[PDB]
């Protein structure tokens, strides 16, 4: 029909933004990552719990039933996966 | 038939056991009480003939699960009150930790993939060590119930050697609910993912677990689903410890026990493993080398002033004919420290051919005092040494063994941190523990998926 | 030949759509012969079969059936067998994690030789195939002659693949730690993998907590597979009743040529033979209904074919197309859970999503597929009722019938390696990855 | 198929007595046919079956083999085939009472369809009947025939029965406590019941022992039986030999036409086929053992057909009649236990003690048969040795083929129910009292 043409053109806006939350989970990933060489060098943890649910729950009210599981990606790629 | 005839005929304190005894007996011992000899003696007569706290089987048996930790098919949690009470040693309290250790390990069982033996601070734990023996004031310093009491006067604060019998007492009143709630249905693995389903449900910090959650409860509906009957899901065993410390207790509860072979073995019946603490652990005196000589899985603590040589010896003493999992070693070195110091410990340790079981103890070596006078330990140091503890282990390639924490499955306001956001001025709300702070409820079975993660990586 | 005659009398004296042309007299000396050989199952497993579909239909289990379309003789081997029902194994165990229920594992099997037809219509060689238990695949007359002996060839066939079946799923192959590794297998080979890996290593973190806890066990070594077909040939079907004494001393006629029988689409006059019979069975039995039923046929095929209102007995099998199944059975099955009768609610993804390429193979789109049993889920979710089961098409060989899945299938592709006997099925991969979904859709 | 090439050309350039003779072009498409079917048994199994054996050897079980001397097309039956199985499995429950070991069960069944003749034809011309796979039991010229397609009837014969008997046995024919039901209707029925009185009794306070002690066990619901017969027929055999590969990675050959084979006391020539046939494969082989075997022929047997010293692949089979049993078996025994193989000791009480009553009729007496059993016993308590087994001809049918038992079977009864296509077989009565008595022997 008709709607291939829009689909199509609703894609490339999709493409468009998954570039840009990739290029932007990169670059909280690099300063997530600097924040715990700065803290371990020191002398404090790697992780920070109250900081991690905070986020998380931030996420939650802003998205819903997947801000954990958002959060929880982006946490993991900053600080590691734990152990 | 040389062997029909031998066989008409042949049917028609032993040994150096003893010399290694008074060689024990002799040894300098720290951290003991002032009490008179002769009142000491006739308890330790009296405890010589009560029914022990175990029964060696139990105790060989843990042995093989010791080893399958330390060969890295198990995993070890421990933990309990940092010093029981006479006052606190009731049903309730004693459920409250059971329950919780038992939810802990369901968590990390699913975590690690892998058994997990279940081992409390409990049943024995009546004595502590002090850095000095008086107060501020000349009063002596309290000790644990088995030497004095907590009320700071000088009748209470008398070192009693009798408190070794109400010690005992309290002990086997305590073992003897502990075998009848884990038989009896609180050790039912669906029971306790309904409570740790509640923990999710009512915590501040939910959504951290809920995923991890939702994962082991699919785990389990799928077991049931695969056709898999009640059989070895409906209890579990939880085995005694505590810090083998007072000497004239130690040696009251000695036995003597003959295996299945007709093999004769010393074990020290007051509880399934026992350690030696880090203000007790000289090689020279006399709890080292008392461990050294009775046949019960032994742990013991390391500082951060640990070297590695410091730890090759102590596991040719303790563990000499290189049996995996007869020695835990528990490192407890501050979350700052463990990344630095443990991995020459492991390293020189593995070299050298023992198989001990690496646990880490991330509550002693993280104690602070706070503004308003309150010992106590904040979450985020506890985790962050667990979680150096692991990266060590997965950088060296050894097994992470086991964890010792101190908790109670009370509603405390001890340690600070964790989902709650327990501050400086919660402290004294509910702040319960005759001793060190403990984790509460929450804050440990936090720790139980976060450890759980830890172990999945 | 009980009191129950009359009933038998009424059935064989109806008329039946899609059977052969042939030699009666012949016909009725091959059912003398197999009125006395072996059954295919025996009753006390037909009895067992039906607790586990009451389980099925009361919302406690799952029923996934598949396999070939059409079976054929020349494909009735050791290797084939062993793929499809290994297939139908590795597919079971991510559903059953997916459920959080027992699934019940129900092979087109030992018994689909017979194929149903518009009108035996051909220029030359006039006889279409009508399935390996009536003619042969070879367009010629010789070939294409509607044979009655055919119906013991059949019988030994699937007596053979039976056996086969039975021996594979008691030594090993349906072993769930073995079946487990060859999914893992495929999550590591698929274009795809990636879609189904967390699921994949949630399902490993399970398999490895139920050792962790202490159980091993028998029920993990070993597994059920039954078998079935469509009850489509009168001769065949008829000559393997037997009638079986319960332990109640209960006198029950039983169709033990499989486990299960099924009604078509092209055959469930009500008036007819083919509901009749499966009327007068205890087997349990399942009926297809396409895009034209209506809540009232659907009712009335319920009072027909569970007189006794016995939870799992009747199984409807929904195939309406992807995109009719959201309009057309919210109302069916809205009448029939009011009329008081509790059937499984089986999807057929398959019958209704067939059409014909520009180069002439017919074929179907895993998506529509897939958006099928997808709707038919929405449709349960909505009316709070139990999804029920699959019915799919599937061999665990690498064909190229099907268009899509992961290795992405296109027109192009189709006659690369096209096998069916009759309609295009989903290759392995196609068949593992739709396991996947289904356990999503299970999950929500 | 390169150190396996080598010995099958040398196996199949050798003389094979008791062949058909059949055109050889024919044999050889009936051949390319079955060579292509799904085997009766499948490998994983046939392991399984060797771990049992080795137990057997080893002093830790007990074999139970038997069924009817021949199986016919004509009697295999569902009813037929559930008796003999029936009757099996009871019988297996008294002996692994008295053995206080696990009893291996392995039917004479599924292919058990062919027979030695001493001559080919008879004095008026007419070729003798060599079993169903090669011509029919009817007298004439066009049925005794050799006819090669009887090897695909066989073939789909053995496929049922084989067929049923992992459905009966999976589905509650083997289940331990109606098992003991039909031991006690039969205690209860015979007029010999008092003579297993007291046993059955202890039976069955063991069997409520086991259900006090709160063992709920689903192995006490079923039981493996194993299909065994006479490896004789060349074409047969060979067409259905495959290529199993292992869980570690070798590839071996197997016959699977039956978890088990054994050569027969007419075919056992060192320099013959059946014999060299027996050695290329890996499925567990017997050999019979008549009274002329020496105990250096025996030891020969044993290097050639256990080369590789595995416990349980061999069974010797002694059937050397009663009067005989005690002088022949003690240095065979003594002789193959020395060369250091583990064989299987089995008895066949049968093969030895058969003779022609006055009537006509070919019959054996009960108490030949028992004291046959009863000296192998005496030999293997006297050396120290192993009892392994029994091999017995049987059916769960009240024949009159055997003389003696509880029934007092003489020759007048023997015309009333004669049925066996071949030799005598014991009653369903007599069959069940040999259980009980050998449980006796077991026990000593
Ligand atoms: O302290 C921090 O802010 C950083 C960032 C971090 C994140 O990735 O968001 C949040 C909390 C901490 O556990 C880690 C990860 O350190
Ligand atoms: N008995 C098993 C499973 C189990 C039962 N209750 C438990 C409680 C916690 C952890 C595991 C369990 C085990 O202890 O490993
Ligand atoms: N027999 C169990 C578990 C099992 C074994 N093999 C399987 C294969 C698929 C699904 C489940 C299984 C069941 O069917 O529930
Ligand atoms: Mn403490
Ligand atoms: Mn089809
Ligand atoms: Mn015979």
């Amino acid at each position: 029909p008709l709607s291939d043409a829009e689909i199509q053109k609703y894609r490339e806006e999709i493409n468009r933004l998954d570039r840009e939350i990739l290029d932007a989970v990169k670059r909280r990933t690099k300063i997530s990552q600097t924040i715990g060489k700065t803290r371990m060098s020191s002398g404090g943890t790697r992780l920070v719990h109250t900081r991690e649910v905070a986020i998380i729950n931030q996420f939650r009210e802003e998205i819903g039933e997947e801000g954990p599981a958002l959060a929880g990606i982006l946490l993991r790629m900053g600080r590691g996966k734990l152990g | 038939h040389h062997s029909s005839g031998m066989s008409w005929t042949v049917d028609i304190l032993p040994e150096g056991m003893q010399q290694q005894f008074e060689d024990t007996i002799s040894r300098d011992a720290k951290q003991q009480p002032t009490w008179d000899r002769a009142q000491a003696e006739n308890v330790r007569k009296i405890l010589e003939s009560v029914p022990p706290i175990v029964v060696a089987p139990e105790v060989l048996e843990l042995k093989q699960k010791l080893a399958d930790v330390a060969n890295g098919k198990a995993f070890l949690l421990q933990g309990g009150d940092c010093a029981e009470t006479f006052e606190s040693n009731t049903e309730p309290h004693i459920r409250a930790n059971v329950k919780t250790l038992l939810q802990m390990a369901v968590v990390l069982t699913y975590g690690a993939s892998t058994p997990v033996i279940k081992m409390a601070r409990i049943a024995g734990q009546y004595a502590k060590p002090r850095s000095s023996d008086l107060d501020g004031n000349g009063l002596p310093n309290y000790r644990g119930d088995i030497v004095n009491g907590v009320e700071a006067t000088p009748e209470a604060r008398r070192h009693d050697p009798a408190r070794m019998i109400r010690a005992y007492a309290n002990a086997s009143a305590a073992m003897n609910l502990v075998r009848a709630l884990t038989s009896s249905g609180t050790a039912d693995l669906y029971r306790l993912s309904e409570w740790n389903r509640e923990f999710v449900a009512n915590s501040p910090a939910g959504a951290r677990y809920e995923a991890l959650a939702r994962e082991i409860d699919s785990g389990l509906r799928f077991m049931e689903a695969c056709g898999v009957s009640d059989e070895s899901l409906r209890a579990a065993d939880i085995y005694c410890s505590h810090e083998a410390l007072l000497v004239d207790y130690e040696r009251s509860m000695l036995r003597l026990a003959t295996d299945e072979e007709g093999n004769e073995e010393l074990y020290d019946l007051s509880a399934h493993q026992l350690w030696i603490g880090e203000r007790t652990r000289g090689m020279d005196d006399f709890h080292v080398n008392f461990a050294s000589m009775i046949s019960n899985p032994i742990g013991i603590k390391i500082g951060p002033g640990i070297t590695p040589e410091e730890a090759v010896a102590y596991a040719d003493k303790l563990d000499p004919n290189f049996e995996p999992g007869r020695l835990t070693i528990v490192a407890r070195m501050g979350h700052d420290k463990v990344r630095s110091v443990l991995p020459g410990v492991i390293q020189a340790v593995e070299a050298s051919g023992h198989k001990v079981i690496w646990q880490s103890d991330p509550m002693h070596g993280n104690t602070f005092t706070a503004s308003n006078g309150y010992k106590t330990r904040h979450f985020d140091k506890v985790i962050d040494e667990v979680q150096g503890f692991f990266e060590v282990h997965r950088a060296l390639g050894t097994h992470p063994g086991g964890i010792h924490i101190e908790f109670t499955g009370e509603d405390v306001t001890e340690c600070l941190g964790g989902a709650e956001d327990i501050t400086d001025v919660d402290l004294p709300g509910r702040y319960e523990s005759a001793c060190d702070p403990r984790l509460n409820t929450q804050q440990s079975l936090e720790l139980a998926f976060l450890v759980a993660e830890m172990l999945r990586n």
